[PDB]
């Protein structure tokens, strides 16, 4: 599994940044590290997909990138309706194809 | 545009076997590659398996590798996935999901671009 | 070994060990020319053939299509120690082609399960 | 099916399912003898092209040469699902013989590499 | 590249990275239709003998039988370095047709070899 | 009317090597696939090698996978194993069986039809 | 090794059933579950070979089944001279191809 | 008359990525494969990776394998090692070694026929 | 890594022998074995090489064999410029393809 933090919080219109560190073998050498948000009850909904590419649909305040084998997720201008459930995805490989990271529960203040 | 629909029981016992039927909508069914992960109540996500477009090839996390069957028929516009064993650990709402992979020809997925709404299953 | 065809009245199971015999004797005016391009339009169709079906380069190859029974439903020990290959000729002639259908599609599936697979980082 | 060339308007994507439909159909008094001749040397250069290349046995063969985008520039959906291959033929032309020889040195260097490889104990 | 047999005087590892110069040179009234046909039936025996010992996709197929030192007894840069292809096969014209059959038999065993292991379920 | 007689040696000292040759009559030899099955004296069954009924291919139990070799003359009708190494924990009665195999074109066997009398291999 | 009852016992003209439990990947997936009949101080006999095939020459008497990743021998009709050690073994695969299982004692009271 | 010179810096921080590389002369620098080899100042060899005389393929023991790169030029005469990650218990003289491997035409190997000085990495 | 003793001394003139003891997996089945001498502040040097061979410009005095798994280094009319941390190397496989030893200090007495 991904290292993922428990929770991140921050007030309306701040940047929040959720940062999945995994391994070389995974989120290293794969440029396929996807982010999910889920609002409790419901699916998740796709956010973030590649690296960098944002889903049509999606507003432009979400956004993302990956450095060595850490990856991260933006969300500027953060709103209320923002409050989710997030989660990292990477490929692993043809043996173990996907990997999740913890959930991240995201509190607007 | 597109909907997913998780069909089947949510109460089993341990050394059930069980079947979830997911029908699908709102796109061409055999042009994408689908998979089921799971959510336990208290946990995030897991992938449990995948299958190709076509439904030639299988994949599955390896705690179900022996014991869960993959399953997509075109014509219906259903994906099946028949759980053997079930395990209490086994308990957990699966997650109907299109995308994870592309039939070469295709742009690459590697991501789950259309969600269901979740079929709550407990052992 | 007998030569070309000398298995022919063995068991099925006996011929197999001279595949490659006859296999040999298949390429060793106008009358001379058109024999002889005869011949190697039948080699070259039966090596197309076996090539659509993955076999290109197999004396005996292996396939991912079952029996279906209605074909033959003679067991094992009847058709490799009790019959030869004539006689199994004769017997699934009139399954020949079915069974040449099916091995070309499933080489097909195979091509692009194979393909698909490659194409997984 | 549609037959051979039943497929040549279709798409890129549908249009290969159909590759065993003309390869049946690429093998089936000096004019007979002589066009039989041709139509086998044409086939010939053709599997001994793919031989050299490392693809006798397959009708849909992955390599191991990157595709250099100035070759063309379209995208995945644009080349299999918008066009057929007569669009492709025209428009990888000039292409072509390039194409073929990065193939060769590609499997040339291949054979090297199992070679050796094969030669650790 | 020194072209179709310029590596003739080369030695043999040196001449050994110009296989598919040669290959491709293979391929590429009633005189002209004899000549190419026997050009043919050349091709397709030398590519149905390397059928036969499972080497119908390679050019250099590197195979499972041993060397029997009678054959010639120079090492590995003796002959690799020192000499060139056509002296090799000046030295090695008497034991020609031997290591041809014995790679028929090791191929045939494979390949009995291979459908045995197939069959374990 | 089939027999299988086991001659060879009943004591060795430890990283010693020894040859256990089962000789077989009363069926075609070269038509059977045949293994070895050891039984230490307080023990089971446990099986040991395995070879083919031409001889091209064998296996072995990872316990001997790097000191036995299992080997069979078809003209003689005998098959031999030689041990080498040869380790306490391989003190046991062995016996030789038809079985266990079949070569692609025969009915499958997965099972030991006959056994021989076995021999005592004291380490 | 599969596992199975240290011993078995029942009265002459009983039924006696000795059973052996495995995995998934051995019993269950391969229906090739044979027993073997060893007297003391003899060579084990082949009496069940796959799940319910019987080698000829031997009684109606045995007999036996497979349901899940459970295997079993029935012996009706127990007999004084039914007295041994039982096994049973299963082909596991390519890489592992046999397992035995300890020993069954059948006595006869 | 063979001679191996490394180049390349000797102290990096963890985390790092540093490059060393291999200078060869008084042989023909294509007729043989190449290695790097380690010893930790208190410690024995170790053989870190090695390469074809070709430069196509690569072997690296399994603790250097997702970090560690090789690879060699055969118009330069350059054999050179680019180090990832650089974890500490990598810290060693790195020797440049001729042999190890052979192309099939040519006599076994199995053995390190020619060693330079060593650049230490710490 | 292979087994080695840390030292062994004698005199100028005595025969030393340094042993090397490995597993069935490399030096036992694969006859690649090698010798090296490091003189402390240089790069080592090969002194033997396969089971019994010597590069030129090795002097008689270094001879080695191999009996099982234990390979040896004799030194013959041992030499104070013999004084040197030998080491012995193996060929293991392809999956790993050479394993060191520890050094053995010769020290002449
Ligand atoms: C012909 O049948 C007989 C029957 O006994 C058999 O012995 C013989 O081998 C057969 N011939 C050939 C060529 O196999
Ligand atoms: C077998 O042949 C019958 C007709 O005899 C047909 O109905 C059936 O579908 C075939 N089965 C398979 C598996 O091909
Ligand atoms: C094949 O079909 C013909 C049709 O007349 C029939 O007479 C013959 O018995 C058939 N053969 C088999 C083996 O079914
Ligand atoms: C021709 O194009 C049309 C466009 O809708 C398509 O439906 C049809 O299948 C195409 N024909 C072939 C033979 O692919
Ligand atoms: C692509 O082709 C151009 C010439 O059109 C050439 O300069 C370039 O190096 C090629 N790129 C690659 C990566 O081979
Ligand atoms: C191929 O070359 C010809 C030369 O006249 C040119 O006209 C044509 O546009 C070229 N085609 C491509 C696809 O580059
Ligand atoms: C001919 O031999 C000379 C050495 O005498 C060598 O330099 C040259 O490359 C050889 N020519 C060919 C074509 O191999
Ligand atoms: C080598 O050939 C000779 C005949 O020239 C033969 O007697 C000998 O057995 C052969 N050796 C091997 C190992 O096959
Ligand atoms: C082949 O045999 C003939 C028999 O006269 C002999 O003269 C010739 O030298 C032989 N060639 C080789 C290469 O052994």
């Amino acid at each position: 599994a991904l290292t993922q933090p428990p929770s991140v919080s921050g007030s309306p219109g701040q940047s929040v940044t959720i940062s999945c560190t995994g391994t070389s073998s995974d989120i290293g050498s794969y440029n396929y590290v996807s982010w999910y948000q889920q609002h409790p009850g419901k699916a998740p909904k796709l956010m973030i997909y590649d690296v960098t590419q944002r889903p049509s649909g999606v507003s432009d305040r979400f956004s993302g990138s990956k450095s060595g084998n850490t990856a991260s997720l933006t969300i500027s201008g953060l709103q209320a309706d923002d409050e989710a459930d997030y989660y990292c995805s990477a490929y692993a490989g043809r043996q173990t194809f996907y990997i999740f990271g913890g959930g991240t529960r995201l509190t607007v203040l | 545009e597109v909907q997913l629909v998780e069909t089947g029981g949510g109460l089993v016992q341990p050394g059930g076997s069980l079947k979830l039927s997911c029908r699908a909508s709102g796109y061409t069914f055999s042009s994408f590659a689908m998979s089921w992960v799971r959510q336990a109540p208290g946990k995030g996500l897991e992938w449990v398996s995948l299958i190709n477009d076509r439904g030639g090839l299988t994949f599955y996390v390896d705690s179900v590798k022996g014991r869960f069957t993959i399953s997509r028929d075109n014509s219906k516009n259903t994906l099946s996935l028949q759980m053997h064993s079930l395990r209490d650990g086994d308990t957990a709402v699966y997650y109907c999901a299109t995308g994870g992979m592309s039939s070469a020809l295709q742009s690459s997925k590697y991501y789950f671009d259309f969600w269901g709404q979740g079929a709550l299953v407990t052992v | 070994s007998l030569g070309f065809l000398g298995a022919a009245g063995s068991t099925m199971g006996a011929a197999s060990m001279t595949l490659t015999v006859q296999a040999r004797n298949l390429l060793s005016g106008i009358k001379q020319l058109q024999a002889r391009v005869l011949a190697v339009e039948h080699y070259l169709r039966d090596q197309q053939l076996l090539g659509i079906w993955g076999c290109s380069g197999k004396l005996i190859c292996c396939t991912n299509v079952p029996w279906n029974s209605s074909w033959s439903n003679r067991n094992l020990s009847e058709i490799w120690d009790n019959m030869t290959w004539l006689q199994w000729d004769k017997e699934i002639s009139n399954y020949t082609q079915i069974i040449y259908g099916l091995l070309e599609e499933s080489q097909n599936q195979q091509e692009k399960n194979e393909q698909d697979l490659l194409a997984l980082d």
